[PDB]
């Protein structure tokens, strides 16, 4: 735009554009590196470093797992009747009770996290002729031998184990989740001493499903000086159905229902500390601002979150093309 | 950049345009002067902020999903979940890359279109009272190009009382 | 950042000529205009003139027409302003300012050069 | 890539163009009249109907699929099925939104480009016989009746027999 | 939206360019000649080669995946795997179709834009010494010794002495 | 929907002047032209004139140059004919027609205003 | 495939006129120029003329002004050459060359027609 030397009969009017100095390089479909005046970042590169709980009821799992809090671990007794929107499980979590192994651990954890509540109602179950509240040395609660708080270990009484046959109908207007299990002893002598029968059998059935399990007596590697395991099963009773628990031994009896529901709850595995914010999105690294369309922090998300992409940066051309000099 | 204005006949941009995006600049008898064009600048900002309201915000809520990190080996279900998550991530990464590239190309083409639109609007306002020199400037031939009869290049240029074609528009040396 | 380095204090005899300096750094010297403002202790700010570093375009105030002459040095990014026939009325603080164009506001100002014209 | 015709120098659309999409309109000594342009209208209709062929009618057959509504609550498999279906629905919804936005932008750019192309064609038809008034009409500086008006609309323009009469009135008048 | 040059004003192509894509072809008193324009050809080649750089050679490594062919017939897991694979294949086929159509449309728009940009550059260079015939040619109203034809193509053409003579040739009778 | 309401029947003495009306509703009055057709019981349809409501452009038939005058009212969306010096040959049914422009077919017609010119 | 078929060998008496032929096949005849090159048995190649088949544009060498006359036949896709007044210095091999244009190179050549001008 070299303007002439101002002749006083005829002169020029020029047109131009913005061209801020030293703009930003973006990507187009012709040029992979073109400079524009302004550009915005569309990928959330980093988080604030911590989870924080203003919109969502974040429940810190601490050194407790969701299944342990479901079962009633003495170190997880502080989670009784607790609701949440996101259970943050920590990598430091462990178990300090009787060893257990859920055969469908992922499914049980997913359904309990989707229900998103630990509210528990006790039922007056009709256990007749057996001994309730069995205790173990590997499960310590206030310096005494204890067990899971939501599970009832039923043993022999006076060297006799009558064949259990109980019934609790769902007369309410909601689903009833019954958590139970089968005890796997270590020896035939131990099985005889515990349940007075050489072999047990549990048939927890409803009006649309049945679950028959057999205890597997045998030796196992010792966890907390216990060579036995308890595999945990669950049963869901719809309104109008009837929970029929009949057994002849090796029953870890339930104590009530857990009131599963449908909502917006989930579970996350994270190690970030919990602070104070107002943030809609939670990643295992921490809460991110959900103002950018995309992210590269983590593929695990909860809430209104940007979509995960593999790109590190994506500059949208906010301004015009920069032509300096 | 298909209209060929920002990188075309305009050889370079103008550092110092701190108020607008497109503007006018002159040197007449009453000295040099600059002004910004509010209409084209506002139209460009309007379309770019429309893209910004489409992109910024509007995040879908995904509360409960599948597990995406596994600490053990299971087999079929693990492979299927990993395959589904990798497929979703690859498809969304391709969508993000294509959207960014297409919208950047559209933004540059829109800027070129707005610059060419302002240039052609000024050319149609001037009619035969000015000649385009190919630098994006308009050699205006009568008098007082942008001081007293040239603040009216907001839409009110008379182009009839200054039909001065005899001075230098059609003249012999 | 954008800085306009200016001289601190010059002691010039009356009736002589002085050539002030205003070094420009932190920005492209060609694409931004440079102005000159004189401020007396008993008066307000007074605009002297303006220069375009691209092609040395000169347009001064009517009061300061033969008094000041504005030149630039694109190699050293310095803008000069030569004063001629200094009198007692010329003893004031002189500021150099970067605007953006002729009719645009002065973005960044210099530190100001006090010029006591006394014997 | 707005060419600045449909919302630019043409101030408003013509409610009354019952046939065709683009057209001419004259003002002669024999009265007013107007007619449509078949070629540009047919080109715009052809591209829009081609978009309609690639959109309307072509559907893929999906006979057997997975369950998408569940009455009971199993975990791992029903959550992968729900996740897969939600991922597919979100990807296809994004594809639909991007496709609709891109096709609408291309349609608007095409309909602007056809108007600008027809304007430039009838501008190149009359080299020094008409001047751009900038409102879409051309001040043609000679006695033109309906015969030469339809010749301009026709493509059988001469631009040489009227050149003297359109060059005296353009400059001396 | 295409411009109006490649298939519109530029009538039927030339086929004589064996070196360039765009160029000039004149008829002077010294005879006819053809020459290619390196700048517009290089710009179109650069953008087309960039579009080829996004696609050719850039592949993602997918080592272990799910089984996609089943000899036996099964239930939920096999149906889910088939559904996931069919969904991925359909989404990538739609992405490929949309990408191919969009890049072909942009390549056609780019070539049309480059031809129109070269024509407009030549028109701005020639000033009021040449006229638009509508065929894409320039009736240059001043004779030359092929030096003007050489100086138009590279970009070193001025009005020179050939302004008064060109105006006299344009405005006669 | 689009309608062109008209008066039913007007009894006018011979040698007088009448002002027929054609109220337009259901569409933008400016964008569409209004025409006028006269139909004698013993003759065919006869076009009288056309009016452009945007700027009141008049172009009449040669037989009806001095007989009819076409005016519009943009506020009330009505079109008027000012018939002058009505004779026995002017007793016919008058229609108002919406076309779109001068050279386009009459899209919608009026009901027809019978004008018996008799004593 | 593109090729330029020519006649084999014409034995023409001196002082007579000959009309050589260069049949074009495998390409669009009107979109490519045709040249003519004469090669003496002792000397090198000598350009004679060029023809544009679209409109029969002619421009020959200065030496071969009245000797050669280039014509085309768009129906049969053949380019002729009316050599007149053959002498002893006209006995040479004649080639026809396809081209993009006047300045574009000789893309494909014919087989060459030997023309012994002897009695
Ligand atoms: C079938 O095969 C399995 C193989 O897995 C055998 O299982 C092992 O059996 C041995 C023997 O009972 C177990 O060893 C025991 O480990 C206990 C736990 O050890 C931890 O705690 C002690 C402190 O209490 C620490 O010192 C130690 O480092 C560990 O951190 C010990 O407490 C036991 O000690 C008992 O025996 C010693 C004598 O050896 C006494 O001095 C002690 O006071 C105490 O009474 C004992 O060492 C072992 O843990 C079992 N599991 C594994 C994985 O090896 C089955 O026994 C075998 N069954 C048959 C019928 O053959
Ligand atoms: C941008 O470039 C300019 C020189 O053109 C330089 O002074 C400035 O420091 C650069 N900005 C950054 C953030 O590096
Ligand atoms: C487990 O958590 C409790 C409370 O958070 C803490 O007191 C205890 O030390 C933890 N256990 C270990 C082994 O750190
Ligand atoms: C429990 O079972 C015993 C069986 O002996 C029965 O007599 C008793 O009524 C039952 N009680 C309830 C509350 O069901
Ligand atoms: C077992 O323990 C529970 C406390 O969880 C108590 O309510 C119940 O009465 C106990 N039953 C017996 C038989 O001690
Ligand atoms: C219009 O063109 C057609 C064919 O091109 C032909 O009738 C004639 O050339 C033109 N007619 C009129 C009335 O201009
Ligand atoms: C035309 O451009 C060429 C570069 O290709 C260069 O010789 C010069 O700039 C121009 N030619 C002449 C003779 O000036």
């Amino acid at each position: 735009q070299k303007l002439p030397g101002n002749d006083n009969s005829t002169a020029t009017l020029c047109l131009g554009h913005h061209a801020v100095p030293n703009g930003t390089i973006v990507k187009t479909i012709c040029n992979d590196q073109i400079e524009v005046t302004n550009a915005t970042e569309l990928v959330q590169n980093s988080s604030i470093g911590e989870i924080c709980d203003s919109p969502h009821q974040i429940l810190d799992g601490e050194n407790c797992t969701l299944i342990d809090a479901l079962l009633g671990d003495p170190q997880c007794d502080g989670f009784q009747n607790k609701k949440w929107d996101l259970f943050v499980e920590r990598s430091k979590a462990y178990s300090n009770c009787y060893p257990y192994d859920v055969p469908d651990y992922a499914s049980l954890r997913s359904l309990v996290a989707s229900s998103g509540t630990l509210e528990f109602n006790n039922e007056s179950f009709n256990w007749t002729g057996v001994t309730q509240n069995g205790t173990s040395s590997a499960c310590i609660r206030r310096s005494n031998n204890s067990f899971f708080s939501r599970l009832n270990w039923l043993t022999q009484l006076n060297f006799k184990y009558p064949a259990l046959n109980v019934t609790m109908p769902n007369n309410e207007q909601f689903d009833k989740l019954y958590i139970w299990g089968v005890h796997h002893p270590v020896t035939d002598k131990d099985q005889i001493f515990l349940y007075a029968q050489s072999s047990g059998r549990i048939t927890v059935s409803t009006k649309r499903s049945q679950q028959a399990v057999i205890p597997n007596i045998g030796y196992r590697p010792r966890i907390r000086n216990i060579p036995s395991r308890i595999s945990i099963y669950w049963t869901i009773v719809k309104p109008g159905d009837i929970l029929l628990i009949n057994s002849t031994g090796n029953l870890i009896a339930p104590r009530g229902y857990f009131k599963i529901r449908s909502g917006k709850s989930s579970i996350m595995r994270s190690d970030a500390p919990i602070g104070k914010c107002n943030s809609e999105c939670i990643t295992p690294n921490g809460s991110i601002p959900n103002d950018k369309p995309f992210q590269n922090v983590n593929r695990i998300t909860y809430g209104a979150c940007p979509r995960y992409v593999k790109q590190s940066t994506l500059k949208l051309a906010t301004g015009m093309r920069n032509v300096p000099e | 950049g298909i209209f060929g204005a920002i990188a075309g006949f305009i050889e370079n941009g103008w550092e110092g345009m701190v108020d607008g995006w497109y503007g006018f600049r002159h040197q007449n008898s009453e000295g040099r002067g600059q002004a910004a064009d509010l209409k084209s600048t506002q139209a460009a900002i309007d379309c770019i902020n429309g893209k910004l309201n489409r992109l910024i915000g509007k995040t879908n809520e995904k509360f409960h999903q599948i597990e995406k990190e596994f600490s053990e080996v299971e087999g079929r279900i693990q492979d299927l979940e990993k395959y589904v998550e990798d497929t979703k991530i690859d498809l969304w990464s391709y969508n993000a890359e294509l959207l960014v590239a297409l919208e950047n190309q559209h933004t540059i083409d829109l800027t070129d279109s707005e610059m060419n639109k302002l240039f052609e609007k000024t050319k149609k306002q001037l009619r035969e009272n000015a000649e385009d020199m190919g630098n994006g400037c308009f050699k205006i031939y009568h008098k007082c190009d942008n001081a007293c009869i040239g603040s009216i290049r907001n839409g009110t240029y008379d182009h009839d009382v200054y039909r001065d074609e005899a001075l230098n528009n059609r003249f012999q040396i | 950042q954008v800085q306009l380095q200016q001289s601190g204090t010059d002691l010039v005899m009356p009736g002589a000529s002085v050539k002030l300096s205003c070094k420009a750094s932190g920005y492209t010297f060609i694409s931004w205009w440079i102005h000159w403002v004189k401020q007396r202790p008993g008066q307000g700010l007074e605009w002297i003139g303006e220069i375009d570093p691209s092609d040395s375009y000169t347009s001064y105030n009517q009061k300061f027409k033969g008094k000041a002459t504005l030149t630039v040095d694109k190699s050293s990014s310095t803008a000069y302003m030569q004063l001629s026939s200094l009198t007692s009325e010329d003893s004031a603080v002189y500021y150099c300012a970067r605007s953006g164009y002729s009719n645009y506001p002065f973005d960044y100002w210099g530190q100001g050069t006090t010029l006591p014209v006394s014997s």
